[PDB]
């Protein structure tokens, strides 16, 4: 999961 | 503020291509000359102008049987089929013009691009 | 000997939310308490174990209406299917728990694992 | 395009  | 899953996308298509596998839910044929290829047609759609056009028209929307050119080779379409459903691309010397030909009939304008920048390098 | 195109699964994803939002070829209305949603049964099954196991039975595959348990909370539904055709989770600590929970009866896993981790950090 |  990553902050886009 | 959302956060993403990265392989999310990739996993959508692996999945998508397992149901085309084991022919769950497929809702077309794709009649290339003598061969078949059943498919989805929300993918096809995905993936192609061609199909795109095709299958938003309010009368071919509902057929389950599309008949492509004659001129259409069923190995270039077949490579692109599962070029929809994976991301890879089988180009080879053998089979680029096809690949191409089909490419550009089928709308699939990065798959032309890189036809066009695999031909250039070896003329 | 396959060449890969990078953005192929997420460009399909996109076109298949741009379908679910002009309710292009949805073929099913998941109906959660007073709530509707429309989908494609491919990408609910590419997306969810629950969804995968309904859709592969022999007589849940031809319905057109699936309700869910009156527990599921239409929000959370909401959030869990704009994850499954963005790969975006809008997760929040007003909504976390119907999410997570939601995630839980859907059997999203990666969904669940991100929200235990999220919870844990709060506690 | 890459080789994967
Ligand atoms: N709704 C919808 C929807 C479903 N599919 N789809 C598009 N599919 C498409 C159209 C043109 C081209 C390609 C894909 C690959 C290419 O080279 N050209 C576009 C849009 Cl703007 N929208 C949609
Ligand atoms: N054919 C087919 C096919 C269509 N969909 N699909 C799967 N969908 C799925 C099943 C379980 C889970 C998820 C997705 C996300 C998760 O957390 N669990 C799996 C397989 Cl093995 N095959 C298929
Ligand atoms: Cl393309
Ligand atoms: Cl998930």
């Amino acid at each position: 999961w990553v902050i886009p | 503020s959302c956060i993403q899953f990265t392989r999310h996308a990739s996993d959508v298509l692996l999945n998508l291509n397992r149901l085309r596998s084991r022919d769950i839910l497929t809702d077309v044929v794709i009649v290339v000359s003598r061969e078949q290829f059943r498919a989805h047609k929300t993918v096809l759609m995905a993936c192609s102008g061609l199909f795109y056009s095709i299958f938003t028209d309010q009368l071919k929307c509902n057929l389950s049987v599309i008949n492509l050119d004659p001129e259409i080779n069923p190995e270039g379409f077949c490579i692109l089929l599962d070029f929809m459903y994976t991301s890879r691309l089988n180009l080879r010397e053998g089979n680029i013009m096809a690949v191409m030909a089909t490419a550009m009939y089928l709308q699939m304008e990065h798959v032309v691009d890189t036809c066009r920048k695999f031909i250039k390098a070896s003329e």
